[PDB]
């Protein structure tokens, strides 16, 4: 899709294996913010988003948190406080053809800057006069949306790259997209180091009376840590005892 | 996923001739277009049109074709006893799975 | 105009190379690939290279099973054969192709292969 | 009519439990003691402003209402949340229907899904494309006006829809009245009871001896003074103020330059 | 400053503004 009319992918129920898509050499630039790549395969996250479209190869360094220029500060704005990775590589051979490719748009004239993550199809025209435009062509009155022209013999501050960039939502709520790894029996009344849904933790698991409400799944203290998890997947309730422990 | 086509179809000469080829969704849709090859038996080649509008260069004018959302046809008006030969329908797919999909071919017999 | 090798005969299980020319002077400009056409019924894409950046696109029926590559001093495009099958006897088309429109242009007029046991 | 808004519109505010605790929190919320709308249905469908979110109440006999239309223009312009509870049948779509130039029941589209005695009370708001629904159904015996009390709001649905709501709409079936309350952020100290279930809550800037029960964080302050904020005037108008000069600086005299 | 009775009695309170002349906002100075 075009850069200024960027679709957007909803991820959820399924088990995602990013693993494979670390390990291929074909990307250029991958860079995650806030979660490390390496580990991704292990955490288990509420919801991805998927955003896809492309931009010029040289102007590639703008897509990320807190930067200023044409694209980010007109067509496509990144939040502050981004938590996802950004994955962008080479697609000469793929979307620039020889005599010209007009099949893509990117805007240039707005009266004001972009709130981030917002995506806008207007199409008035540009008013830079007093004088009304009155829907015409021609002083102070310029159409918003022009075409890039990629051409395989440009230069490498030319050529098309391919940006797709995935969020995670990281609040606290019930998990539907989780890594590939294998669920392990249950024991109780034992110290035992648990990992429910990534969050992990040391402890004996014990029987409860406390009466969640049906969606009500994660219990804390004053100090903000767990007391009580639901097994995911069977609907139980078990309180979490810390370990004994004393000075000697 | 390749492109469905009618076996054959026959015509007289000096009379127009058309010939359609049907897809799906996937391939046909979200505006791709088709272009047309030939068969000469035991011949290289050659193009027919390409990009379903255009047309290039050594190829008589008596061709033309368009197409209809899910479907796509092109017409010859006054057939000759050259046209014997075999005709392909190629579009391109949603996913890089299918760059280059061929339909099965059509074929024509004069008089 | 691409000049291709003559049409040959092999014996199963061993290996076979065919070799396509292009004597253009704007060989890393568009795409190169391959087409195979099998008697009697229509053609199927096998592969297509782009040697500006060694990209390599394969058609998932015909994974494995064949490998292609190019070289952009020569400029030609080779490709082999792993093991000949009895079946795999068709007409074989070295191609130019173009991006976006996804087209073909012009062809060359090929090679024939035959296997016999 | 106006009305007196007491001490509805409460909801819990996240998916953690609590018990037998005093836990304050700054979220939309509705005001203690705010004024609704006093809609009658006797021999009345306008245009409201959304505003920051939106308190719904009804009260029902006969069930006249059945749906929610939600948008900014609502004329197949663009996207427009339409709700509809059909007997036992659920329906939410975000199709670009084109409504009736005025829409009443009898007695571009990439979202559908498919799942007085009586007092109703819903909450709607948007939070980061996130639509938030809630809701509650309890059975009262008072006719006149709102019964005084407390009531938890529990979730049932969110819905990621994305649409920047500004106007509404109900449905009213022409040949059971409600309320429209708004929306505010407000800071509020709720009570957890033992069983997790919110049974108080006080409204922090309501009043100054809500204000000392916010600062002692208790729900009852002994004989005494105390101290619990700073009073400051603030600012009226800004004067800025810089030399008057007209002279264009010479930029382009060294920025074009044949050869440096 | 709240000056209040225990909530055990009333809900009456009175407000004190410390250290300043009050004419810029049954008031005893
Ligand atoms: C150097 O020269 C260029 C023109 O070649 C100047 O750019 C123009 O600046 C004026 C005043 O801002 C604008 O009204 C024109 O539209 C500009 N034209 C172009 C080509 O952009 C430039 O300002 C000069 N040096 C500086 C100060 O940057």
């Amino acid at each position: 899709a075009s850069v200024y009319a960027w679709n957007r992918k909803r991820i959820s129920n399924c088990v995602a294996d990013y693993s494979v898509l670390y390990n291929s050499a074909s990307f250029s630039t991958f860079k995650c913010y806030g979660v490390s790549p390496t580990k991704l395969n292990d955490l288990c996250f509420t919801n991805v988003y998927a955003d896809s479209f492309v931009i010029r190869g040289d102007e590639v360094r703008q897509i990320a948190p807190g930067q200023t220029g044409k694209i980010a500060d007109y067509n496509y704005k990144l939040p502050d406080d981004f938590t996802g990775c950004v994955i962008a590589w080479n697609s000469n051979n793929l979307d620039s053809k020889v005599g010209g490719n007009y099949n893509y748009l990117y805007r240039l004239f707005r009266k004001s800057n972009l709130k981030p993550f917002e995506r806008d199809i207007s199409t008035e025209i540009y008013q830079a006069g007093s004088t009304p435009c009155n829907g015409v062509e021609g002083f102070n009155c310029y159409f918003p949306l022009q075409s890039y022209g990629f051409q395989p013999t440009n230069g490498v501050g030319y050529q098309p790259y391919r940006v797709v960039v995935l969020s995670f939502e990281l609040l606290h709520a019930p998990a539907t997209v989780c890594g590939p790894k294998k669920s392990t029996n249950l024991v109780k009344n034992k110290c035992v180091n648990f990992n429910f849904n990534g969050l992990t933790g040391t402890g004996v698991l014990t029987e409860s009376n406390k009466k969640f409400l049906p969606f009500q799944q994660f219990g804390r203290d004053i100090a903000d840590t767990t007391d009580a998890v639901r097994d995911p997947q069977t609907l139980e309730i078990l309180d979490i005892t810390p370990c004994s422990f004393g000075g000697v | 996923s390749v492109l469905t086509q009618p076996p054959s179809v026959s015509g007289a000469p000096g009379q127009r001739v058309t010939i359609s080829c049907t897809g799906s969704s996937s391939n046909i849709g979200a505006g791709f277009d088709v272009h047309w090859y030939q068969q000469l038996p035991g011949t290289a080649p050659k193009l027919l049109i390409y990009g379903n509008n255009n047309r290039p260069s050594g190829v008589p004018d008596r061709f033309s074709g368009s197409k209809s959302a899910t479907s796509a046809s092109l017409a010859i008006t006054g057939l000759q006893a050259e046209d014997e030969a075999d005709y392909y329908c190629q579009s391109s797919d949603s996913s890089l799975s299918g760059l280059y999909v061929f339909g099965t071919g059509t074929n024509v017999i004069v008089l | 105009q691409l000049v291709q090798s003559g049409a040959e005969v092999k014996k199963p299980g061993e290996s076979l190379t065919i070799s396509c020319k292009d004597s253009g002077n704007s060989f890393t400009i568009y795409w190169i690939g391959w087409v195979r056409q099998m008697p009697g019924k229509g053609l199927e894409w096998m592969g297509m290279i782009y040697p500006g950046d060694s990209g390599t696109r394969y058609s998932p029926s015909f994974e494995g099973q064949v490998t292609i590559s190019a070289d952009e001093s020569i400029n030609t495009a080779y490709l082999q054969w792993r093991s000949l099958k009895a079946s795999d006897t068709a007409m074989y088309y070295c191609v130019r192709g173009i991006a976006v429109d996804w087209y073909f242009d012009l062809w060359g007029r090929g090679t024939l292969v035959t296997v016999s046991s | 009519a106006y009305t007196n808004s007491f001490t509805r519109g409460v909801y819990y505010p996240d998916k953690v439990f609590r018990s037998s605790v005093l836990h304050s929190t700054q979220d939309l919320f509705l005001p203690f003691f705010s004024n609704v709308t006093w809609f009658h249905a006797i021999h009345d469908n306008p245009v409201l402003p959304f505003n920051d979110g939106v308190y719904f109440a009804s009260t029902e006999k006969s069930n006249i209402i059945r749906g929610w239309i939600f948008g900014t223009t609502l004329d197949s312009k663009t996207q427009s949340l339409l709700i509809v509870n059909n007997a036992t049948n659920v329906v939410i779509k975000v199709c670009e229907f084109q409504f009736c130039n005025d829409p009443f029941l009898g007695v571009n589209c990439t979202f559908e899904y498919v799942s007085f005695k009586n007092l109703r009370e819903f909450v709607f708001k948007n939070i980061d494309g996130y639509f938030k629904i809630y809701s509650k159904h309890t059975p009262i015996n008072l006719v006149r006006d709102l019964p005084q009390g407390f009531s938890a709001l529990e979730p049932l649905v969110d819905l990621p829809i994305g649409i920047n709501i500004t106007r509404f709409q109900t449905l009213l079936a022409l040949h059971a009245a409600y309320y429209v309350g708004y929306l505010q952020p407000r800071t509020f100290l709720l009570k957890y009871n033992e069983n997790g279930t919110i049974t108080d809550a006080v409204d922090c800037a309501l009043d100054p001896l809500s204000e000392t029960k916010c600062t002692l964080k208790s729900f009852t302050v002994e004989k005494g003074i105390y101290q619990t904020s700073n009073f400051r005037v603030q600012p009226t108008e800004s004067i800025v103020r810089f030399p008057n000069i007209t002279n264009l600086c010479p930029f382009g005299e060294v920025f074009n330059a044949t050869r440096f | 400053s709240v000056i209040t009775p225990g909530t055990n009695t009333s809900n009456q309170v009175a407000v004190l503004y410390q250290d300043v002349n009050c004419t810029e906002v049954n008031v005893f100075q």
